[PDB]
């Protein structure tokens, strides 16, 4: 939901920890052009822990 | 301190993988 994203050469990174990783809120945004996952499965991503 | 305007305990910054905040004659600790 950020209003401005950084450029690709100066990409900004945020750390997510000590919270409830509810990935279901991501789907409320616009339809994603690409949602390729590697290793992890988006269907049961909430079931695993990281 | 000469309030508490200096934190020269550390010299630089790094990963900073974790952060936690809470409330602070004999006080034992383990
Ligand atoms: C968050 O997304 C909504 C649309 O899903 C948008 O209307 C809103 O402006 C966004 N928030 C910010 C702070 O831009």
């Amino acid at each position: 939901n950020a209003t401005t994203f950084a450029s690709v050469y100066a990409w900004n990174r945020k750390r997510i920890s000590n919270c409830v990783a509810d990935y279901s809120v991501i789907y409320n945004f616009a339809p994603f052009f690409a949602f390729k996952c590697y290793g992890v499965s988006p269907t049961k991503l909430n079931d695993l822990c990281f | 301190v000469y309030m508490e305007s200096e934190f020269r305990v550390y010299s630089s910054a790094n990963n900073c993988t974790f952060e936690y905040v809470s409330q602070p004659n004999l006080r034992e600790f383990v």
